[PDB]
């Protein structure tokens, strides 16, 4: 009865964009 | 030295909102 | 034929990112650490009325170890200057030489590129990287970074993971206090020529070997000038467990009698150390 | 009661007697080759060992092959004329019998066995894998 | 007493380096004290 | 709100302190629960010119 | 007692200078002392 524990070997990179709240804009 | 430029950041608001 | 003792010299190092990682001392040369993979999930909301029970999933517990590389060098002299000289060539030369590991040594561990020096977290690429997005001017759609990005990357850390700082170089600090608003007003330090609050209360260490996005204090950004995105600015991260910087042996001089022959007296030097960055999950890197 | 000695010291195959094939080794620290033989040999087999580089294209696929320098300790005498690394299994290796050896410096990301010009079809006969070691990450 | 914090750390932090068992005596002046017992 | 042409969803600022403001007062004291991020949303927020 | 105020400020005017810690022997008279015991 055997059991694997496999794991990757090349990593990849994290990119994520980073959007702020936008200009206060009157609701006019 | 060469005269280098000291350029800064100018009025900077908006993102989202281009004016038309 | 009035010779001074003025010796100017005009070099600079780089601040020292080291007080920050976390320090480890081996006495050899081969160090082997656990890790916590996962917890797993143990016993599920099982129903009433049923004699039996689940056995869940196991967790997992890995095994890491690393090593400590080394680093050596070699310089000499010709032994008759050496004895007439108006200075003292060794205790120049050995100055010499930990001012080139101190500051090897900080790079590496911030560059290093794998084989035989220890990977920096730079070139690891797991530190999650956040890119700011792009403005308009013009119709132009020119990169830049504003004050409101600062705050918004600074407060996005997630607070379980603890306090961390940041590192940046200082012409990014300049860069964010020398902002202006629409009218004309500065956006930090309103009217006293000049924005400089205790740095180690905003928990923000600064250095000068970093990236340095504004390219000699020279890219400011609105035409030609653009921060050509897809530059380093600011780093954060809970150092004292995101990267270690583990200290074997400090810096050692030996004469080499041998390969002296009689004209040229040889030194050698030599210092063991390395590094490796631990859970990569602690840290975040700000990107344009 | 033998362990899952996969994981901690895990192998792959670095010569299947017909092709090459480019190991990783950036994950872990130490590793070294066990050679072995499947039929009797006729000669002094040679190996040449190369080193790769991430690729430009993708940091996880190896690119070129560069041959790995050779490095002498103080024993070394012979040098092997051109300053570049190479194993040489000697003749009179039964087929029941492995031999160990490795690199003393490792270099780049990856490394290779492929078999030298002249020695090339009694390579057919041999396998040569890799087993590394403790894992950095 | 034991102040322990001598001025004599000038020459540790480079001009010397810790923990490398340097010999008392050039190997010149070992081989001149020996020819002079001659 | 609106913006050029289409009618795209966000939050204000002013959006949140006309929520808070807005409790029956005799319910008794209620506090609020929310991500890190949507706090981390309110601070870096902008008026007109480029106040905080 | 003590005046604090020596006729010895005749050179700290111009002829020396405060705060730059001068070294208290000239390299030339270190080198002599130096072969003179040899």
């Amino acid at each position: 009865m055997v059991k694997l524990n496999c794991r990757p070997l090349c990593q990849a990179p994290t990119a994520s964009r980073l959007v702020s709240p936008p200009c206060f804009i009157c609701r006019g | 030295a060469a005269p280098s430029r000291l350029v800064q950041p100018g009025c900077f608001i908006c993102r989202g909102v281009a004016v038309s | 034929p009035q010779v001074l003792a003025l010796e100017v010299d005009c070099n600079i190092e780089c601040a020292s990112l080291l007080d920050l990682y976390g320090q480890i001392e081996v006495s050899r040369s081969t160090f082997t650490y656990m890790k916590i993979a996962d917890y797993g999930q143990l016993g599920e909301y099982t129903c009433d009325a049923k004699c039996d029970a689940e056995f869940g999933e196991p967790g997992n517990i890995r095994h890491l170890e690393g090593k400590t590389y080394d680093y050596r060098g070699v310089f000499c002299f010709n032994r008759k200057n050496l004895q007439e000289a108006n200075y003292d060539f060794l205790s120049f030369m050995i100055g010499a030489a930990q001012r080139s590991h101190r500051i090897n040594r900080n790079q590496a561990l911030m560059i290093g590129k794998g084989v035989n020096e220890p990977k920096g977290w730079l070139t690891e690429n797991c530190f999650p990287v956040f890119q700011t997005l792009p403005v308009d001017v013009n119709g132009t759609s020119t990169p830049a970074f504003l004050a409101q990005d600062w705050r918004r990357f600074v407060t996005s850390f997630p607070a379980e993971y603890g306090e961390a700082r940041s590192v940046m170089h200082q012409n990014v600090f300049g860069y964010l206090a020398a902002m202006v608003d629409a009218n004309g007003r500065f956006l930090f330090g309103d009217g006293d020529l000049t924005f400089t609050p205790d740095l180690v209360r905003e928990r923000i260490r600064i250095s000068n070997c970093l990236p340095d996005p504004t390219e000699g204090n020279t890219k400011g950004g609105t035409g030609q000038d653009a921060f050509a995105a897809g530059s380093f600015v600011a780093a954060q991260a809970a150092w004292k467990t995101a990267f270690y910087a583990v200290e074997k042996r400090p810096m050692f001089f030996e004469q080499y009698e041998g390969g002296s022959s009689a004209w040229c007296v040889k030194y050698q030097f030599g210092a063991e150390d390395g590094g490796f960055v631990g859970c990569c999950e602690h840290g975040r890197i700000l990107q344009i | 009661m033998n362990f899952n000695v996969g994981v901690d010291f895990p192998s792959f195959i670095a010569w299947d007697g017909e092709e090459s094939f480019p190991v990783k080794v950036d994950g872990f620290n130490q590793f070294g080759f066990t050679f072995k033989t499947i039929a009797a040999l006729t000669a002094a087999t040679t190996f040449n060992i190369f080193y790769h580089e991430p690729s430009d294209a993708d940091p996880c696929v190896p690119g070129p092959a560069i041959r790995v320098p050779e490095v002498p300790f103080c024993d070394t005498v012979l040098l092997s004329e051109d300053g570049l690394a190479a194993v040489t299994l000697p003749e009179t290796v039964t087929p029941d019998s492995f031999c160990a050896g490795t690199v003393p410096c490792m270099n780049g990301q990856w490394i290779s066995i492929a078999p030298a010009t002249g020695s090339e079809t009694n390579a057919a006969n041999v396998q040569i894998t890799v087993t590394m070691k403790g894992a950095t990450r | 007493p034991a102040p322990s914090a001598n001025p004599a750390k000038i020459f540790i932090r480079r001009f010397f380096s810790a923990g490398v068992a340097k010999n008392v005596v050039s190997y010149s002046n070992v081989m001149a004290a020996q020819r002079a017992m001659e």
